[PDB]
């Protein structure tokens, strides 16, 4: 459980970056901050899927 | 985009056409209550600034 | 079986490998979720043979996919089975129709 | 155990104003979102009673298309501030107040004939704005208690005529509640990720605060509900 | 012939049926297209994806 | 006149339109409680009525389910998933172990399995497998136990109880007993009144649970989550 806590505390504010292959301009990669969500598949805000 | 157009669209008769309303607080307790269509053509008291 | 069809599921199945097909018409001895016991009927019969047929059913196998293919039975002791039916359903099988 | 279910906690209220709230409450158990955010909002708007202006009568106005000089504001707008006034009455379940004034500038709650048990919660609400001095207002303006909301549509009819001349109908906002807006979020506790989080945003008029509003709609839904209640 | 099947179920020949949604208790405004679709699983799973 | 004056509602009636179909009648109501009352109750019912389930089931001459064994029209998967739908009513206690053993060919069905008092079958024509020789029988042992809601079986095993033995076989429980819920709401005649109105509610389950029962508990958590809101300060 502290395993779990401890990965809590050190990404409450640390941007990650993502990208889409292909890269075609610069709104292919984007920073986000990540919140933890149980699951296997990434989830994302519909206009920046847009 | 087609729920925005859907309910900025207007029809001739609806449900509670013609009343004439406060505020967008009433507009919304009124809706929620099902008294009145959204696409009734009402008079109401907007407020803005410039 | 999917609700909406278009006739030939029964071609495929028919002609795919994973279903069991009764090679001569009869009546099962037998039913076991191993193997089927199919005794032909006498006119059918190839003349001078034991006349009892066995069919084994492949359990549980690995599919090239690494995918489950796995055979079942699809009848009750003593039914009468014709030439060319439908025994053991296979993978995505449906008594003798295809369902994926 | 089966029989228990988290009971969440009453986390946190802040108060935008003495008006505007935010109660958030937390954990909840699957589902137990929705569904508390639909009954509360559903109580509240459709449900809580209260008194407010119902019928109206001016001297000088016959009609809400008729006119009357002296103010630039015609019959709706002044409708409409009537409306928007705040007004709370012990013990009677009805009483008819009368205004008067007469002079320019903004005719406000506290000209409105004083009544010792009605109260009105912001006399510094405009009512009217007069133009004219020469000139005066005069109108008398009922207040009933009732429940929820009801459009004036509702109560016009036919079998009415019985309002005389000059008499206007106006909306019965009983429900003190301004704005309701139930939301749901995501919550974890000790690695239970379907535990929702409950956030409400309330606005009311100055009759009582959203927290008693909140309370008094949860003894209402209680108490209707108790009939099944097989314990304590 | 669809029409009329369906009319032999007691179903509406419109093919469209009112709904209520269960979050809120309540009615749509317009009917629903409420059918039967044969899915299939497309062996992308995610868990041998990510 | 009597505005805060509200009817309470009553169970009017119950009609038994069959042990899995049931159907309840609330009056008298406020106007639109109905709608609410049935919405909040709908969700409770479908969320959060306990239930008795299959949770383990131990068979000789196997190991894993994916084994055949002698002489069973069925499969071991088959037969777990035919499992999963028998619906048992226990009485007293929270866990129970039920022994089935059958001999000689026949269509075994959820009519045999040894019974014990504070145990039943709703439905002894739940069939479960068949044998076809006999010689050939099956014995088995299942574990029932008392939850609620439905835990997949990796969430279980997550106890990792150390030391399972191997010729066990898990299998995945959906506790609730319901499985359709639906109301209606009518305008009747009561105390010479309009505003009010009744809820009919129509409830399909397994029938392992009492409708009126049921009608209580959700109530009661239901007054328990309001109570705990009118606790706010």
């Amino acid at each position: 459980a502290v395993v779990w806590d401890i990965l809590d505390e050190v990404i409450r504010e640390h941007p990650v970056l993502l990208n889409r292959a292909p890269t075609l301009h610069r709104l292919g990669i984007q920073a986000f901050e990540p919140v933890l969500i149980e699951g296997k598949a990434i989830q994302l805000h519909p206009l920046v899927c847009a | 985009v087609l729920g925005l157009y859907y309910m900025t669209r207007d029809c001739v008769n609806a449900k509670g056409e013609g009343m004439v309303l406060t505020g967008p607080k009433e507009a919304e307790r009124l809706y929620r209550s099902g008294l009145a269509s959204l696409h009734a053509r009402v008079k109401v008291r907007i407020t803005e600034y410039e | 079986k999917p609700l909406v069809g278009t006739g030939m599921e029964r071609a495929v199945a028919v002609d795919s490998g994973v279903t069991a097909v009764a090679k001569r018409g009869g009546v099962v001895q037998y039913v076991d979720a191993s193997r089927i016991v199919i005794k032909v009927n006498e006119d059918e019969m190839y003349p001078g043979e034991a006349g009892i047929d066995i069919y084994n059913l492949t359990k549980y196998t690995r599919s090239n996919q690494n995918t489950c293919i796995n055979q079942m039975p699809c009848v009750s002791l003593g039914e009468p089975v014709e030439r060319g039916d439908v025994l053991a359903d296979g993978p995505s099988t449906d008594l003798g129709e295809l369902a994926l | 155990s089966v029989t228990e279910f988290l009971k969440p906690r009453l986390v946190d209220i802040e108060q935008v104003s003495s008006t505007h709230a935010k109660v958030t409450l937390e954990p909840l158990e699957r589902g137990f979102g929705h569904t508390l955010g639909n009954a509360l909002r559903r109580i509240l708007l459709s449900s809580m009673p209260g008194c407010a202006v119902t019928e109206v009568e001016i001297d000088g106005v016959l009609h809400e298309y008729s006119t009357k000089e002296g103010v630039q504001e015609d019959i709706l707008e002044i409708l409409l501030n009537l409306k928007g006034l705040a007004v709370r009455v012990q013990g009677k379940d009805e009483v008819i107040l009368t205004l008067n004034k007469s002079g320019i500038g903004p005719v406000t709650a506290a000209d409105i004939t004083h009544d010792g048990d009605v109260e009105i919660v912001k006399p510094q609400h405009v009512i009217c704005h007069l133009t004219d001095e020469n000139a005066s207002i005069s109108m008398r303006i009922k207040v009933q208690r009732g429940r929820g909301y009801v459009p004036a549509s509702t109560r016009i009819h036919s079998e009415e005529d019985e309002r005389p001349i000059g008499r206007l109908l106006v909306d019965a906002c009983y429900s003190p509640v301004e704005r309701i807006a139930y939301n749901v979020e995501a919550a974890r506790v000790e690695q239970r990720t379907d535990l929702d989080k409950l956030v409400i945003e309330m606005e009311t008029n100055g009759t009582i605060d959203p927290e008693e509003a909140i309370r008094r709609a949860a003894t209402i839904l209680a108490e209707q509900l108790e009939a099944f209640v097989d314990l304590r | 012939e669809i029409k009329e099947l369906l009319k032999l179920g007691d179903l509406p020949t419109s093919g469209q049926i009112r709904l209520y949604d269960g979050r809120t208790g309540e009615q749509f405004e317009r009917p629903v297209t409420v059918g039967y679709m044969y899915m299939l699983k497309l062996n992308h799973l995610v868990d041998d994806k990510m």
